């Protein structure tokens, strides 16, 4: 009984830490795609820029 | 007629300009270096995070090596 | 009270009110039906989602513009885009705002005679007026002269104006426009694997020809170039990935401008209907039309078109005249800027066609005096 | 026993798993700084074009 | 097949009861592995995979390579003879069949579910072998909820308990009046 108490709690804290994890791994994962979407805007953008420039 | 074009042009050739210029100066100087600094800060704490984790990994596999 | 200066268009509402300098909501004219069935129960899916909604939901519309070229072929998903114009994109009641809709010159009397009679039953504003599309693209440049160059998406027609008298024998209207550039673009994106079917796809196809193409200077120099080197080819990313490339289809989409002839139109460019359009006006206001030429309209923001046209007409034109393409860089709006102008005047303030009026004469009142 | 054998089991799953996935999360935080250095060393390259540009 | 391929080592399940026992085999010991061909190499040189299991009898028997071979049939389904590709590829050819401008939200919102879905490490396999086919841009995301076994059921209970359902039940009366063909009727 007290080996089967203490490895439930064991379990029950790493599954807990095993969820927080994914959700801290989704929010950064959504925050670093938005800043990659984001430098591919501001490259192309800058690209158009150039293409200006070489219009005028 | 054509006495409104200077009215409507003129303004917005400069205000116009220095305007955005203020406002990319001030987006970035509130953008880059914040972020660059943050960045760094977050990289500290996660090497902390990787040291406590390598310490509990080994201590507990240590223990329950048997 | 202020007056509501819409501007129906074809393929973009512009709207706002009278006095400002740019329009307050701009979304696309499309009306899209769900096409497929639907399981989720309780989900609050709606019969058809019209303006810029039917942008986002598209991956299950079918969606389908209601005004084909200038004329209006479905009244009913007009009348629809009209009530969300008025009740979601600017949230004023009709009943308490004059209206100034726009018109492409040459249009069938129907659908101007339709037009205000639903602007006055339906939506039973106070009082509306109805103005060519032309006329206030030459408002908003601040002239009084000059030959303007209106080609929008649905169609591209060219009003010479002298001194404020327009010359209604000089109206060349032609019936290609942005939309036959965009099915066009569609068709030679074929060329290299890329196929683009469903009417939602057509959304993409029109983003692209938006962002890359533009127009050649010389026609066959650029052909010869892209067709050895490689400097050209510029990608561009699809809504899911798979980037594709596009090679010399750049600069043949918008060549159709030019020359009609690659769509099967037999008429002749953009570049030559104008200087027919001049060539029928009197002998002694050819030189001020010459030095004002006007563009305007979506479809004129090609990178490079200003200098194509002006090249293109010097070599029609007699060398002496000096021709100048006026090209301002807010040509999308320039029609409601105009508009706007237009609408804010104190000597126009009793042109709108009054309700009574209408109450007297029936619906055939706007081509009366009240034009 | 069967107990505390499932227990046991799926608690040393858990930790191998949230181990790999500690090793993501750090992967993955280094990379989105990187990335974002990389951007504000463009910020900074279209900062000191601000400045030129100050010329207006 | 897991009761297939256990005739290799020397146990021999036959009965229709024994496929009970195999049953519980493979729902206690067998998992997906993230790489099979390093798994099937390092199955075959150590012996940290052998884990042992204790029949209704006694007479306990040790599971080797066996363990990752049985679930991997549902990615590699030539093994039980099967023609059609793996679920890794019926989910991909799945989504390219829909139409181009929804296909981000179906890469990023991929549900798991089912009984099957529950081996240790799928969520993880799935998600690589996606990831492989699909475009480098998308972000490929894998939903496991922990209660993947009762999730038609939890489902079926939230759809009972609406209020904008509870018209759309085939009450007697319509079925008296057009036999049991109303089901493929409006009231599907
Ligand atoms: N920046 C651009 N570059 C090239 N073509 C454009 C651009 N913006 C709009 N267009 C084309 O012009 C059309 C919009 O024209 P618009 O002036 O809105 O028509 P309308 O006269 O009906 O308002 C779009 O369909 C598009 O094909
Ligand atoms: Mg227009």
């Amino acid at each position: 009984s007290d080996k089967l108490k203490e490895a439930e709690t064991r379990a029950e804290f790493a599954e807990r830490s095993v969820t927080k994890l994914e959700k801290s791994i989704d929010d950064l994962e959504d925050e670093l795609y938005a800043q990659k979407l984001k430098y591919k805007a501001i490259s192309e953008e800058l690209d158009h820029a150039l293409n200006d420039m070489t219009s005028i | 007629d054509f006495d409104d074009i200077h009215r409507k042009r003129m303004e917005k050739d400069l205000n116009e300009l220095q305007a955005l210029i203020e406002a990319h100066f001030e987006n970035r100087k509130k953008e880059e270096e914040e972020l660059v600094s943050l960045k760094d800060r977050i990289e500290r704490r996660r090497a902390e995070r990787a040291e406590q984790q390598r310490i509990r990994n080994e201590r507990e596999k240590e223990r329950q090596n048997r | 009270t202020t007056a509501l200066v819409c501007d129906n268009g074809s393929g973009l509402v512009k709207a706002g009110f009278a006095g400002d300098d740019a329009p307050r909501a701009v979304f696309p004219s499309i009306v899209g039906r769900p096409r497929h069935q639907g399981v989720m129960v309780g989900m609050g899916q709606k019969d058809s989602y019209v303006g810029d909604e039917a942008q986002s939901k598209r991956g299950i519309l079918t969606l389908k513009y209601p005004i084909e070229h200038g004329i209006i072929t479905n009244w009913d998903d007009m009348e629809k885009i009209w009530h969300h114009t008025f009740y979601n994109e600017l949230r004023v009641a009709p009943e308490e705002h004059p209206t100034l809709l726009t018109e492409a010159p040459l249009n069938p009397k129907a659908n101007r005679e339709k037009m205000t009679q639903i602007m006055f039953e339906t939506f039973n504003v106070p009082a509306m007026y109805v103005a060519i599309q032309a006329v206030l693209s030459l408002y908003a440049s601040g002239r009084t002269t000059g030959i303007v160059l209106d080609s929008g998406d649905g169609v591209t027609h060219n009003v010479p104006i002298y001194e404020g008298y327009a010359l209604p024998h000089a109206i060349m209207r032609l019936d290609l426009a942005g939309r036959d550039l965009t099915d066009y673009l569609m068709k030679i994106l074929t060329e290299r694997g890329y196929s683009f079917v469903t009417t939602a796809e057509r959304e993409i196809v029109r983003d692209i020809k938006e962002k890359l193409c533009y127009v050649a200077l010389d026609f066959e120099n650029e052909m010869a170039t892209a067709a050895s080197s490689s400097s050209l080819e510029k990608s561009y990313e699809l809504p899911d990935g798979q980037v594709i490339t596009i090679g010399n289809e750049r600069f043949r989409c918008p060549e159709t401008l030019f020359q009609p002839s690659f769509i099967g139109m037999e008429s002749a460019g953009i570049h030559e209907t104008t200087y027919n359009s001049i060539m029928k006006c009197d002998i002694d206001i050819r030189k001020d039309l010459y030095a004002n030429n006007v563009l305007s309209g979506g479809t004129t923001m090609y990178p490079g078109i200003a200098d194509r046209m002006q090249k293109e007409i010097t070599a029609l034109a007699p060398s002496t005249m000096k021709i100048k393409i006026i090209a301002p860089p807010e040509r999308k709006y320039s029609v409601w800027i105009g508009g706007s102008i237009l609408a804010s005047l104190s000597t126009f303030q009793q042109m709108w066609i009054s309700k009574q009026e209408y109450d007297e004469a029936g619906p055939s009142i706007v081509h009366r005096k009240c034009f």
